[PDB]
RNA sequence: AUACU
RNA sequence: AUACU
């Protein structure tokens, strides 16, 4: 057949500079464009080590760490200063008051009790009643590092990987364990605070973690330059609410929407499909709109929006987009990592219906499919690989990169699903190159690998967080909520 | 220039079907040769190319047998028809080398199977520059399979072969009590190993399978 | 261990009358009380033909049927008249002009399109059509007799079974199949009209059933005499509202409230475990009262109810018996078919001790042991027989019976895990025999067997029933529409 | 007193049990006695009895060890303690006769092991009144096997066998082509043949198992 | 969906 | 839960 192998996308850095890995663009250029405000403030809380090493760690990278390690320049660039050069133009600053201890005693109590939801519940809600006390005044914690100690970060992972919880396929959450990372994000949405948590073996790689946490995460964290890459740059994100980079669509700007169908569970009540929109606009923004119970076809599983579910779906997400920009969009994209039913199809089709210059763009996905294709290697590029398969498009874009040197995986690459329904008036390499061009725009990285665009990956991080949000209470549409 | 091979087999079928029904959920043995099997679909009996009046098994009622060609009911749109043909496919080809390959529930393999104990034969098949052997009895007991999958893509139709190498079990017993030992061989070079394991597999070989496509290009 | 074999609970038979035989015990006496104003009108929905010869049928068994087979008389005893032996003393008489016909082009209309769903669809929709046209007026139908072509009959067998639906065990639904007899029963809840469903066999044994079906379904009617004394039975059971026998225990005389504690899924929307309460009072009478989106442990699965919920539940059970009677339950059961969890239980403590004089009592009844105990056989007695193991009273009440004189069944008996929750107050020998008198209050037949007491039995039903009724539609608390 | 035979295994322990916690999770063989299986709990190397000083096949933390009485650990309240037991104590049972059953885990049996094909090795065992054959070995090959079950009956420790006959696969032919052969049927009169093949099972008989309870009035 | 197993 | 496969 036609093989078709896409290239990397334009990832617009600080002013008019093009594309490199999001290190390395965040490296000469910076965050875009915008005169907000410079100073963001750290409020560390944890015990009294915890935020020493803590404060120690942004004292220690405000000059520069030299880390480097293997042969290729390009994946391993170091991470220098964060107060002379810094690209942010910002103040890393950490005040006192905020900096709010968790003594020991509540530590061992919160790390003795044998539950596993019970142990994260109290850890959650010690730390929120901690945050709350941290809003009523005295600064303006723009963001919250939350450090956790290893008695605590053994008891909130062991409470993770030993609670035996399962997963599912189109359950676009997790596996069922009790997450530390969703409760906490779920129960500071109320909060003013972007939070962000971390472990010590970020700050520092002098104690060890212990050989079950060691064998049941299949830890091994990268080098001390490699470490702070990843970390300053999720603080950036949440504590200006400003995008770092921009993503430069292809086929036409105008306006879009690549509206991100899924479908996660809920632990409140039934475990409901109740599905998010988690939109994704032309820029970057993850508006995410919760709805309401999607119809299942078989016994609770098999989600998909009814016919008035889809146009209520589509109706709020246009509401969204009309909210933040005085325009409609003029092409709506759903990507649903499952096949379409003919009644969320007509629904979607029948909202789509009352907009003008409308474009219409369906894609089937589905994962854990055997069929291997391109029988080569590295040599030939073999990221974006994709194959017109008479119809159905299969597509796998992890693989060799051009520009490192090396396959950095260390398993074989798998395939999805690529499948335009029949409605959509547009083939299947266009809507694979839409795919190939929602790339490298995880605000929870700086990697330029992908497996998952991001209305596919950040499913799972919408997911992890609307779990533990009980019905009734308004939800935030601000991205900084999630990672 | 660069193209590269692809794991499914373009299957090429006669003008002969067998269209039938029968009552029966699937084997009763049999007296003769070894496609005397229960090769039939959810609710009517689809059979296969036969040398004798009566259908497979010679458990279907007579002067029942529509015999109509492949394009008329192998090619339709709605994917129940895809999924029940291609069930069939791989139930005519699982009792197809029957004699020489086995079949296990588990992992969905197409195995050799163990002549005797402490087995030391090897397969050859010709090829255009040079002869290629392999080893599929290896004893530190293991040997080379492939799973099989569901693929229509409109025009053609499709049996998907995944080269597992079945290095975890093989013998009389079941599991050699749950004791695995595998590891990743394969790598992204200019050559491979899986492709290699589709490439040196003829024992698959009216199932007259064609050659994989291996038409590509990586401009 | 410790073995008890109790004996076959009594039946109350028309005035001051003794038990038999469920079907001697309505030869001798009849109906329970109040023999006056016998009248109802059968008013037939079908073709010609099988108006025709239900109307035929009826008057064969007007005068009486003599059929006997095997060699035990107890089993097997013959059909009465309609007459002055007519046990029931109604009129058991067609309304005429209400043979709604269905022509033959809509049944050949409905025989043809290859849908599963669509096809029972509109013959539910058909026949509740020629219902509505019905009971506008002319005259009172109190019940109606849907009698089944054997065109009719393949086509809504096989929308079944070749439908391949799956099974679960805290469902009570069924098996996810489209039901020609739930569909109806759910779209005549807004009707006057209990229903009966009947089959081409029933009126006539003159055509055969394809073979199809008979394999697909392994049917085998039994005689003229034991064919319409499950018919005519469940005829005057949905008819002027009037049970025709009950029990008569001696442990709870005051109050008694059996409710059975079920799940299922409803085919709208997410086939939430809505759950139901379907109790059984200490007469018999099915109060079904679905309840709220019970919580479920994990995906859906495993459901219980909250304690909120469960104490919202048992305040509209006592609604329910408040309502019909004056005076509080006083031995509210709770029959589950799987653990208490703790919520749950704590919910149904928190709601009863609102009430006065408890004498509370909880049962787990877990299906499918294997354990098979009392390896003796027949020639003792296999049917309700339990063992005491050291706190579970692991039971099965299917076997071989005494008065039957063989065994009815054709597979060995599989039994129940009786286990008394802590909080109960009474002897697990106590809560067997409880269980026990559950027996002959199958309205859905007229024999005396047991592996399911009513109000676990009836769950199947009210689960098949209520799983087609929309939301914010009023459901019925009475048992006639449902079996 | 008509009693009647319960096919629950009581078992009889001893006070060692050799608790311990190292990072494992199933089986590593070659070192000494069949015993070389992972007895596993959710997270600890919980062992059974200890002949040499490390348990199992030295794959324990030799300084890791408890040997605490039963009472301690057989008698908890928590349905996870007495499931994790359970699967424990069939871990064992598997592992212990396996020289001469084997276990397939569809089904879940231990059937008797065929020592080649066409066997003639009818099992004959001693009782109190005369000496009683079985067919275990029966040709047209099927075997006899039991599915086990354990739970905690707050006295004891009870095993529950259900004693099926194998009726498939065995050693001559992988898979019969998924064709069984059976009719279930079984007799309900004043004695049985689940009783029978209960009572003719003494190839369990540390995992000392008792006599099944049997001790019932039936009135 | 006449009933049970 | 600094990341990715
Ligand atoms: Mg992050
Ligand atoms: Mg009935």
């Amino acid at each position: 057949f036609e093989t078709r192998i896409f290239d990397e996308p334009e990832l617009e850095f600080g002013d008019h500079h093009h594309h490199q890995d999001p290190r390395l663009g965040l490296s000469e250029a910076g965050p875009l464009q915008t005169f907000l405000g410079d100073v963001i403030k750290i409020g560390v809380v944890g015990n009294s080590k915890t935020i020493e090493d803590t404060r120690k760690f942004i004292e220690t990278v405000s000059s520069g760490v030299e880390g480097k390690g293997e042969k290729h320049p390009n994946m391993h660039p170091p991470f220098p200063g964060l107060g002379n050069q810094s690209p942010y133009r910002c103040r890393f600053e950490i005040e006192d008051g905020a900096t709010a201890a968790l003594t020991k005693s509540k530590l061992d109590k919160i790390g003795k009790e044998p539950d596993h939801y019970r142990a994260v519940e109290m850890a959650v809600d010690e730390i929120i009643g901690e945050l709350q006390a941290m809003d009523d005044g005295g600064s303006r914690p723009d963001v919250a590092i939350i450090a956790l100690p290893v008695k605590l970060l053994e008891r909130v992972w062991n409470a993770k990987v030993d609670a035996r919880g399962t997963t599912e396929k189109s359950d676009s959450s997790g596996s069922d364990a009790p997450n530390f990372r969703g409760m906490l994000k779920a129960k500071a949405m109320g909060l003013s605070f972007p939070i962000q948590i971390v472990w010590e073996d970020v700050i520092d790689d002098k104690v060890t973690i212990p050989q079950k946490v060691k064998e049941s995460s299949s830890r091994k964290i990268q080098d001390i330059a490699g470490r702070t890459w990843n970390l300053m740059t999720s603080l950036y994100y949440k504590g200006s609410g400003r995008i770092p980079w921009r993503r430069m669509p292809l086929e036409g700007e105008f306006s879009a929407c690549y509206v991100g169908i899924s479908f996660y569970r809920e632990a409140d009540g039934q475990q409901l499909f109740t599905s998010a929109a988690q939109m994704f606009d032309e820029r970057g923004r993850g508006f995410v709109l919760k709805g309401r119970r999607a119809r299942t076809e078989s016994r609770g599983r098999h989600p998909y929006m009814a016919r008035e579910d889809a146009k209520k779906i589509i109706e709020d997400v246009l509401a969204a987009y009309k909210l933040h920009h005085k325009t409609l969009p003029a092409r709506v994209f759903i990507l649903k990592t499952s096949r379409f039913k003919d009644e969320e199809a007509d629904g979607i089709i029948a909202a789509l219906d009352e907009a003008g210059t409308e474009l219409r763009d369906l894609v089937w996905v589905q994962e854990s499919y055997t069929a291997r294709i391109l029988r080569d290697g590295n040599y030939p590029v073999l990221r974006g690989t994709f194959v017109d398969l008479h119809g159905k498009g299969l597509l796998y874009t992890s693989g060799s990169m051009p520009y490192y040197g090396t396959y950095p995986g260390k398993y074989d690459p798998n395939p999805l699903l690529l499948c335009p329904h029949h409605t959509s008036e547009s083939t299947v390499a266009q809507l694979a190159e839409e795919i190939f061009s929602l790339t490298k725009v995880n605000w929870n990285s700086t990697q330029m690998n992908q497996r998952l665009p991001i209305p596919i990956r950040a499913a799972r991080k919408v997911g992890e967080v609307l779990k533990y949000v009980g019905e009734g209470e308004v939800i935030s549409a601000d991205y900084r909520k999630y990672i | 220039g660069e193209d590269a091979l692809i794991n499914m087999l373009p299957l090429t079928l006669p003008n002969e079907m067998y269209i039938a029904s029968t009552t029966y959920e699937p084997i009763l043995n049999g007296d003769g040769p070894k496609r005397f099997d229960w090769v039939i679909n959810g609710g009517t009996f689809w059979s296969f190319h036969d040398p004798r009046t009566s259908a497979c098994s010679e458990i279907v009622d007579i002067d029942q047998v529509e015999a109509i060609n492949t394009k008329e009911l192998a090619l339709h749109d709605d994917i129940d028809e895809q999924n029940r043909f291609s069930h069939l496919l791989r139930q005519t080809l699982r009792y197809q080398t029957d004699s020489d390959l086995g079949w296990d529930k588990d992992h969905k393999a197409l195995y050799f199977r163990a002549i005797e104990r402490e087995v030391s034969r090897n397969f050859a098949y010709t090829s255009s520059k040079k002869k290629t052997d392999a080893n599929v009895v290896s004893v530190f007991v293991r040997h080379h399979a492939f799973s099989p999958r569901f693929e229509l893509m409109a025009d053609q139709w499709y049996l998907i072969i995944t080269p597992t190498y079945y290095y975890t079990t093989n013998g009389y017993a079941p599991h050699q009590f749950a004791a695995p030992l595998l590891a990743g061989k394969k790598r992204l070079d200019k050559s491979a190993a899986l492709r290699g394991q589709v490439i040196m597999w003829h024992r698959f070989l009216y199932l007259m399978f064609g050659e994989p496509p291996s038409i590509h290009l990586d401009v």
